[PDB]
């Protein structure tokens, strides 16, 4: 059970690795730290990079890299990259003030931490975002709610009443990506885009595209979405950098 | 600002296990010698150099000697423009393997005129099992140059790679 994979650097050079099919992102990073004579920072990261749509995401430590590769279309020319990422576990280091005052609800550090990582309750994340309404090239500014069951927007201002809520996306079977330095100008209001791509083991894998007002607003959203999707596992990854 | 023209060259370093393919490549790119042995599957390298008054980007593919990975050979041979054919001068087995590489390239690319340099590496050693003249012949036989190198000493590293580029350019 082995697969040869290619991992790229920023300079667009690459190294091939023949790895067992059950290998994690953590284990590939550690392999590459050793082979390249680097020093383990804990910031080394494998990224899933989708060049045709201009987005990338951090591959979480525990994910199986071959399962990530399996969800690729064969004409897509997707790539794995290896570089440092300092923001990855920023919420875990400085939790109590990570999220802005108005954006969350359910102040102590491990209070907020425990509320975000529970498998029962999720907090609520709410704020404006720009969304590309489906099939159309235009974008609208709308109020959104992130909850345990997923992401919703209000058809009427900021109103959280069930009457006004519209389901936008699940994250059980979607992955979260952040846009690189590519053309926003497929309509987008800013360069701070992010998007959800369904697993191929769903139905049609249409991109749900979003866009924040500010970089920092995106980071909070993507972080909230990550914590909701992976929950306690994210924290375990961070708290056990070597797992063994 | 200003537009800047640049030509790229796709070089591929081929040869049996442990002949010094990576040590030579790393010496070229990174100006230092790797004493340890680190099995290669397929590693890619980039270097901007000026050759004969022209600005070039060398994309260098450092490949596997391991037969376990021979299925990958066909892709890098179609894609490659120039091939550095390396054997070690203290290893006769390696010298016989390079015949097969030359032939696989000849066939995959479908041409008798593929840019190539035969490289006799590890020239810094006392225990020669392949004589210079022996390889001088096989080179003449192919019509390609022969350059002896040492990754350990840096002897003929730049020579070998820049010659291949010149072979590419003249073809
Ligand atoms: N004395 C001497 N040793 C060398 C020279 N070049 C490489 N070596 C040594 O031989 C061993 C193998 O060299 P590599 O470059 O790793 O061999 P390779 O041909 O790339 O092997 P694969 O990647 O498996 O194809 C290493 O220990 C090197 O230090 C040289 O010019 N002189």
């Amino acid at each position: 059970k082995k697969q040869v994979i290619k991992v790229y650097s920023e300079d667009e050079t690459s190294r091939a690795l023949d790895v067992p099919s059950d290998i994690t992102a953590r284990d590939v990073c550690q392999l590459l730290i050793l082979k390249n004579h680097y020093i383990d920072d804990h910031s080394w990261t494998l990224f899933e990079h989708l060049p045709h749509i201009g987005v990338e995401r951090t591959i979480e430590d525990h994910e199986l890299v071959i399962e990530v590769l399996s969800n690729w279309g064969i004409e897509e020319e997707n790539k794995l990259y290896f570089r440092k990422n300092y923001a990855k576990y920023e919420f875990f280091k400085n939790p109590m003030y990570f999220f802005p005052e108005h954006m969350v609800s359910f102040i102590s550090p491990t209070q907020i931490l425990q509320m975000f990582l529970s498998s029962s309750t999720y907090p609520e994340i709410h704020g404006f975002l720009h969304a590309k309404e489906q099939g159309k090239k235009s974008w609208k500014k709308i109020y959104f709610f992130l909850r345990r069951s997923g992401l919703y927007f209000s058809t009427k201002g900021t109103s959280a009443a069930p009457r006004h809520l519209q389901f936008f996306s699940e994250f059980g079977n979607s992955d979260i990506y952040v846009s690189l330095a590519g053309k926003k100008k497929h309509g987008a209001p800013t360069n701070y885009g992010f998007c959800f791509k369904p697993n191929k083991a769903g139905g049609p894998r249409d991109l749900k595209m979003l866009c924040a007002e500010e970089e920092q607003s995106r980071t909070c959203w993507v972080t909230a979405i990550r914590l909701l999707k992976y929950g306690m596992q994210l924290y375990q990854n961070y708290m056990h950098p070597y797992q063994g | 600002g200003a537009m800047g023209s640049m030509t790229e060259y796709k070089l591929v370093v081929v040869g049996a296990v442990g002949v010094g393919k990576s040590a030579l490549t790393i010496q070229l790119i990174q100006n230092h010698f790797v004493d340890e042995y680190d099995p290669t599957i397929e590693d890619s390298y980039r270097k901007q150099v000026v050759i004969d008054g022209e600005t070039c980007l060398l994309d260098i593919l450092d490949t596997a000697g391991q037969e376990e990975y021979s299925a990958m050979r066909d892709q890098y041979m179609r894609t490659g423009e120039g091939f550095l054919c390396v054997f070690a001068i203290n290893n006769t087995k390696s010298f016989e393997d390079i015949h097969q590489y030359r032939e696989q390239i000849k066939r995959v690319k479908d041409s008798d005129d593929v840019p190539m340099v035969l490289v006799g590496n590890k020239c810094d050693l006392a225990a020669r099992t392949v004589e210079s003249r022996q390889a001088q012949d096989l080179a003449r036989s192919y019509g390609i140059p022969y350059i002896e190198t040492s990754a350990k000493t840096r002897q003929g590293v730049e020579d070998a790679f820049y010659t291949l580029v010149r072979e590419i350019r003249q073809h």
